[PDB]
């Protein structure tokens, strides 16, 4: 009766709906090709995958996915894929030409082509569901038709629906690794537009999960797909109490009133734990102690920011397996005590806990062992302004001489667009400043 | 599927398109009759880009084979892979250029150019989407030189928005072939500054080096030269034909490249290249490729890279590799050689991969940069070009055929105002 | 071969030992190379253009030859590949208490 | 059992929505290999009954059962089961011609 | 069932003749014997258009041979498919015209046609019900040009309802191969617009050009431009003979593409055309058939249509294809063209569909064209006529029949007042 649309746009966007599809399907017991394989089924989940999956009538299950790229190569090889026979045949929207690393392409010449269509299937699914909790898009900003479109999605999804919760899994540049050399001007750009028109924000970089790789996994050699289904993990575990039995069941409603303190103020980066491979996993304790500590140890964060430099506003708890209430307690006391992890303080009480019974789903060839217990962590706080700076810092360096700006004025973007998005930073990077000072 | 149509003209250009296509048929599995012999499904796939299909099953290639003297069309008649090309796709007068660029853009290139602008209109109104153009042409010659770049000016004053590419063959002096190459080679560079979206230079100085230095094979020939121009071309486009972890086509070069609208002067390199004696003892590893990529001795042009800054660099690595590897070298060599990278722009390095590697290789990499190091190349031609023209010389057959010393004046003022405004970067700091 | 016909060992004699045959090198007095003939199709200018006895193709392969890598994969075919699937189901909790013949 | 002179004009409806659903400038053959290629997974050549019912109706041609078997009886001249698609298309684009 | 009589006079007329009754047999598989030999009952079920019945099942073409010199029906006797003709539709004159109009047109004609006349209208009377007539003649030569108007003028005056095609070949400047053609070629014109309901005027020079360029063979002879000509008049009336999608007669085809009574001169071409050399590198389909159909070097006449606007345009289509693509390609080539339209007739283009394609091809395209570019013809033959007129050249064999000088000025009069219509007509607007 609950369920969420999600949102794939963009090459970025569409690489990680492969890795995040392939788990919900597998978690639930449906094969690719959309025929649940009964297994006397009897209902062992019963009414559980439609947070994820609808019923046709007889037989398959269609997921409650669209997606958006104006560059056909990604879109068809996942028709020509194993899950071809999976999604809707008018679902998976293909255009002609690509954005070509372009914000103004995007957005003004060949992206106003494609909302159309869009929209519909959107009307589409939400008129099919019953129960709509919300909307996760997933684009990636440092490029032209992620930022580009998904930013134009975003406005006219919030005048046709409204008050709908909307959550946002971008993926900024990283501080020195990254791929295009005209991303910041992209990337500012989508700033401007998501501020106003998202709920909530999660910071997803490239380098952080590079090092999360090497140092736990020992992996040296490592592809998009090794991310992508860590990025797939978070997912679930922050949508599991969604549809599963729980002691202490947080939906996404749970989420705005308890992360999010003032308006202009939603943006925060995540945790996993814990995080092994298969050799290793059965030589240690992997106590609920353990798993909530390392989840806090500052290398282990998914986004390249080091959390002692700011405060703490909110965290979230998210437990699932065989946890017990008493000992998350406990360890959460102990967390509070140590004085290197330091709150805000006019926020005496800043952890929400959610308990949920249904243990982590492991993927056949994948990297991570079948553990026990799991935590996801979800924390707000001020040391974001760090990554903020160091966009303005490359924006301000090659802006001076106006490099890279033809390409954007003969497109449609009109030169003064560049002079807003820098002061609506400039203003935001210090709100997160005068918040951090104490009374 | 987002085409590009080919044009070539010129002897040399004629060659070099016709290695070309021999090299892409070769690659995507089609024998010298048209009939695919494929291996794979992905062959097939987008072989639109590069092919129309035709009854019974055969493919055609869509070039555009132009010159004023049927001697060299004869030839890549002759030769193999000669029977692809449509007989309908070859224009020519009887005449010829003789090596005079008024010859060639006056009175016999106008004369002849309406016939290949009608073949062009009909090729690119032909395809469903069109991507853009690419050309095969020398500035030292006559027909070439003149003529397409007369081509050039008419197609981009019809298709206004469309890519266009060049593969120049610009002259040297260490090799000469005419005793005439300033004029119509400053004449060219004049012209085609205010037309094309990106240039790549090409000497034939260079790839003789090259062949001397890295491959150390005793009497190679225009062949083996062709043979690594056209490598270099098939390798810029493989993620247009086949599918990879981060794709880009030939727009995104331009803007991850371009910074300003009279900047679009590249060089290009190839690798890996090894001799035949010791193939089998090196290891195949992303840290060889990069290290050969940057290799100073490796460009396709006879400046030295290292007698300036690079502005923007572009590398397209292929075949099945871990994304990691290619960002750490990147931004390892960004740092160790942070004094060759312009210090304005931060991460001023672009990588792209796709998962096809040239049929029997694993790992291949095109580079495609865009540095001040290739204001040597125009420094020297107009040297020779202001020496020559002090005394007259060689300029009553130009001014013979509707030209006047005026047009030389322009252009040898353009050509000195591109230098000075491409080299003061070199020397501004922020 | 500097200034000689191999077989001597003077400067750079052990890379062209490898050279595969060079068929144009020692037949020039064939020519040939005569299979145009006239086409009356590419062209007229009616006159068929003259064709000329062209000669070898002089061999190529200067880029490096195969290296036995027959490739033609994909990274997602690769990565996500049924099989997994195929093994993660319809399988397990096999100790071989008995001796019994499997798949 | 039914075999009367209606597998060929079963045939001949088949053949008119293939046509319908060629791509410009192709034939009718390379659209029923690319069908065939898409179902088959084994990539040997040769398919069972089930794949051969689901290539006739992602064409949108619905039949029963029965008269499958009746068109792949005719097109399977070894009666092993397998049928190879190569002639399957090679025959279809003859009578396309 | 709405059958047609065929009538050829004159040499050209009959040469046309012999092929396009060569070309029909073939189409509906008769032997030269007239034995059928067909495969399908397509052919057969509607063969009492052309042919009638005879002994042993033997079909014999409802045809009319005539002409004053016996020597091109000895000849067309002889030639191939020579027996399917009836000896007694055979009429002869003993003396010849000798390029003369009022020799073919009031003395020898008048006391011969008598004869050609009664055969005619037996003809006409044996069958229940008669659809038309179409002539095939020459307006230069002298007996054409002036027994087969008598005819035609005789032939409108005893069957008024039917309807009257006339392909006639007028001469060009270029290739002349008389000396007094424009006196008989503006006297059968002027006589022509009296009495033909459709009139499509053939060029040997636009045969000549196409021939030429097109199919790009050395040495073309009469029977080539012949067969050019037949392949187009099979092609008009395929559709009465073989079921279509849309179906469509000669005075359906009048109807639409007749506006007004004075204006009925259409200009004609067939698609496709293409050297043997390159049959096998182009793909037939509808895009490139329609492409080819308004191309103006590809028409039947010396006038280029671009020079003016078209007022009504006919296709038709044959072999199996798909309504909406000949829809949408006639509404682009529509839309593409707007200023070769005249306005104030909108969707000014016909279309119709016919499942049979001809022997060797899968589909083929018939097109038939008014335009206000064909006044250009009779401009300059009406420019030499006065030229030649105003020394009374060449007058004394016209004068010597009882011709005077009054029919030369009113047919001089008609000409410029059927010109001045055009042009008035094609300057107009709303
Ligand atoms: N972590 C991760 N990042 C990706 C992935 N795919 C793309 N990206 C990011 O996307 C950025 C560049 O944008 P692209 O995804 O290549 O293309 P785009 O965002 O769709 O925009 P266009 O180039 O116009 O198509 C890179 O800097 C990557 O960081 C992926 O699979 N995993
Ligand atoms: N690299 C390379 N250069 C060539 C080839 N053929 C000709 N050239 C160069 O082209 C130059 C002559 O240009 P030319 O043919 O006279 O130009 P055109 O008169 O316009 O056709 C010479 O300096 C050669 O170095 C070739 O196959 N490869
Ligand atoms: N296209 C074409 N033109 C022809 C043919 N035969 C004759 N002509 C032309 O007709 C002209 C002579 O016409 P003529 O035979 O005197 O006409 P007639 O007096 O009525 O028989 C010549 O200039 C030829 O160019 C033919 O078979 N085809
Ligand atoms: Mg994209």
């Amino acid at each position: 009766m609950r369920e969420v649309i999600s949102i794939h746009v963009g090459q970025g966007g569409i690489q990680v709906g492969n890795a995040c599809w392939e788990l919900f399907c597998l978690e639930h017991g449906i094969q690719p090709d959309g025929q649940m394989p009964s297994d006397r089924t009897i209902g062992g989940g019963d009414d559980a995958f439609n947070t994820f999956f609808s019923e046709t009538g007889a037989g398959k299950h269609v997921p409650r996915a669209v997606f958006l790229d104006l560059e056909p190569t990604v879109i068809d090889e996942v028709r020509t894929g194993t899950y071809r026979q999976l999604f809707h045949p008018e679902q998976l929207i293909s255009g002609k030409e690509d954005a070509a690393n372009n914000f103004a392409r995007g957005h003004y010449t060949i992206g106003k082509e494609i909302v159309d269509l869009c929209l519909d299937r959107i009307r589409k699914l939400a008129d099919n569901c019953t129960g709509l909790q919300g909307f996760l898009v997933f684009n990636s900003v440092g490029g032209g038709t992620g930022s580009g479109l998904g930013s134009l999605l975003l406005e006219r999804l919030s005048v046709d629906y409204g008050k709908k919760s909307k959550l946002g899994f971008t993926i900024y540049p990283s501080p020195q690794v990254s791929t295009a050399v005209v991303e910041p001007y992209n990337s500012i750009l989508s700033t401007h537009s998501l501020l106003e028109h998202t709920d909530v924000a999660v910071m997803l970089d490239n380098e952080a999960i590079y090092d999360i790789c090497r140092r736990n996994l020992d992996i040296e050699r490592p592809t998009y797909t090794n991310l992508n289904r860590l990025i797939a993990q978070v997912i679930s575990s922050l949508t599991a109490s969604l549809r599963f039995d729980g002691a202490l069941n947080v939906d996404i409603t749970e989420f705005q009133t308890n992360l999010v303190p003032y308006p202009r103020i939603h943006f925060m980066l995540s945790s996993y734990a814990p995080i092994i491979s298969a050799e290793k996993a059965y030589h240690e304790q992997l106590s609920v102690a353990e798993i909530t500590n390392s989840a806090f140890e500052p290398a282990n964060m998914m986004a390249k920011c080091d959390p002692r430099h700011g405060k703490y506003m909110a965290c979230s708890m998210m437990y699932r397996g065989d946890v017990v209430p008493k000992d998350v307690n406990a360890s959460i006391a102990t967390i509070k005590t140590k004085r290197t992890i330091q709150f805000v303080d006019w926020c005496p009480t800043g952890f929400k806990v959610g308990i949920n019974y249904q243990p982590p789903t492991v993927v056949p060839g994948g990297d991570l062992a079948k553990v026990m217990r799991a935590v996801c962590m979800i924390s707000n706080s001020t040391a974001i302004a760090e990554v903020f700076s160091r966009l303005d810092h490359k924006f301000d360096l090659m802006y001076a001489k106006r490099a890279f700006v033809h390409w954007y004025v003969g497109e449609g973007m009109e030169e003064g667009e560049f002079s807003e998005a820098r002061e609506d930073l400039a203003a935001l990077e210090k709100d997160y400043e005068e918040v951090g000072i104490e009374t | 599927m987002r085409e590009i149509v080919h044009i070539q003209g010129g002897q040399c250009g004629n060659q070099i398109g016709a290695k070309f296509w021999e090299v892409i048929s070769d690659e995507h599995g089609i024998d010298p009759t048209g009939t695919y012999h494929g291996d794979s499904d992905l062959q097939l796939e987008r072989i639109n880009v590069y092919y129309n299909e035709a009854t019974g099953g055969r493919y055609v290639p869509r070039a555009i084979l132009m010159d004023l003297e049927p001697g060299t069309m004869d030839s890549v008649r002759a030769g193999p892979f000669g029977q692809l090309f449509r007989p309908d796709n070859f224009v020519f007068g009887q005449t010829g250029a003789g090596n005079n660029w008024a010859k060639g853009h006056y009175t016999e290139g106008a004369e002849l150019i309406d016939s290949v602008l009608d073949v062009v209109r009909k090729e690119a109104e032909g395809c469903d989407c069109l991507q853009g153009f690419q050309i095969t042409h020398s500035l030292g010659g006559g027909t070439g030189s003149g003529m397409g770049t007369l081509l050039i000016s008419k197609v981009r004053e019809e298709y206004p928005d469309r890519i266009m590419e060049t593969f120049s063959v610009v002259p040297s002096p260490k090799v000469s072939d005419t005793v005439v190459e300033p004029y119509n080679a400053t004449l060219s560079v004049h012209q085609l500054v205010e037309n094309a979206d990106e240039c790549m230079v090409i000497d034939n100085e260079a790839l003789y080096d090259i062949c001397f230095r890295t491959l150390k094979l005793t009497t190679p020939t225009y062949g083996d030269l062709n043979h690594l121009v056209s490598a270099a071309m098939s390798g810029v486009t493989c993620c247009l034909r086949f599918p990879g972890q981060l794709n880009s086509d030939l727009r995104k070069l331009a803007v991850n490249l371009i910074p300003f609208p009279r900047l679009h002067f590249f060089m290009i390199g190839f690798a890996p290249l090894t001799s035949r004696g010791s193939q089998q003892y090196r290891a195949l590893t992303v840290p060889e490729l990069t290290q050969q990529m940057f290799d100073a001795k490796n460009m396709m042009c006879a400046a030295d890279p290292r007698h300036g800054r690079y502005l923007t660099a572009s590398a397209l690595f292929r075949g099945r590799m871990s994304t990691k590897e290619v960002d750490e070298q990147m931004l390892n060599v960004q740092n160790k050689n942070s004094s060759y990278f312009v210090e304005w722009i931060p991460n001023n390095i672009k990588s792209s991969i796709c998962d096809i590697p040239p049929k029997g290789l694993k790992m291949a990499v095109t580079f495609v940069g865009n540095s001040t190091a290739i204001q040597e190349m125009f420094k020297r031609v107009a040297e020779q070009f202001t020496a020559m023209f002090r005394r007259k010389a060689f300029l009553h057959w130009y001014t013979g055929e509707g030209m006047d010393e005026m047009e030389f004046t322009e252009a040898e003022s353009n050509m000195n105002d591109l230098v000075s405004e491409y080299q003061q970067y070199q020397d501004a700091t922020a | 071969c500097d200034k000689y016909t191999s077989t001597a060992l003077m400067g750079n004699w052990y890379e062209e030992r490898l050279a595969p045959n060079q068929p144009f090198r020692e037949n020039l007095q064939t020519k040939t190379v005569r299979e145009e003939e006239a086409a009356i199709s590419f062209a007229s200018d009616l006159i068929p253009l003259s064709r000329v006895n062209r000669n070898l193709p002089w061999d190529t392969k200067g880029v490096i030859a195969d290296d036995g890598f027959k490739e033609f994969r994909s990274v997602n075919r690769t990565s996500y590949d049924p099989i997994n699937l195929n093994n993660y189901y319809n399988l397990g909790d096999c100790r071989q208490l008995y001796k019994h013949y499997t798949a | 059992y039914v075999s009367p002179e209606r597998l060929n004009d079963l045939e001949l409806i088949l053949y008119e929505k293939i046509r319908q659903k060629t791509l410009p400038g192709e034939d009718e053959g390379r659209t029923v290999y690319r069908a065939f290629k898409y179902f088959d997974i084994a990539e040997k050549g040769v398919i069972d009954i089930s794949q051969f019912k689901a290539a006739l109706e992602k064409f949108g041609c619905v039949f029963d059962d029965k008269e499958i078997h009746a068109l792949f009886s005719k097109f399977d001249v070894n009666r092993s089961g397998k049928i190879c698609y190569d002639e399957f298309c090679g025959n279809f684009a003859r009578l396309g011609s």
